[PDB]
């Protein structure tokens, strides 16, 4: 709490809220593609 | 020789670099690749 906290907040740290499938053990994904939950294609931009 | 040439164009967030002794009339060379855990 004395190193990884900022009053402004720390954005240098990120987590993956949504992924299509659960990761296999000891697997690391560094992809920054859009999670296409919807049938309609996000096509690199946010949407419904 | 043209070295790496057209094998790759760019490298992003490269996290690994193992360099060791090279892996490789006819010579049979057999390899088995497994990706487990
Ligand atoms: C690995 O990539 C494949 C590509 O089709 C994907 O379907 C799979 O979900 C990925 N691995 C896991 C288990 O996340
Ligand atoms: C990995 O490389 C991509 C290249 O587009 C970059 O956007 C991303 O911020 C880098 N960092 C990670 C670890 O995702």
């Amino acid at each position: 709490n004395k190193l990884d906290s900022k009053v402004s907040g720390n954005y240098n740290y990120l987590y993956r809220l949504f992924r299509k499938s659960n990761l296999k053990p000891f697997e690391r994904d560094i992809s920054t593609e859009i999670y296409q939950a919807g049938n309609k294609p996000c096509n690199g931009v946010a949407g419904f | 020789m043209e070295s790496e040439f057209r094998v790759y164009s760019s490298a992003n967030n490269c996290t690994f670099e193992y360099v060791s002794q090279p892996f490789l009339f006819k010579n049979l060379r057999e390899f088995v690749f497994k990706n487990i855990d």
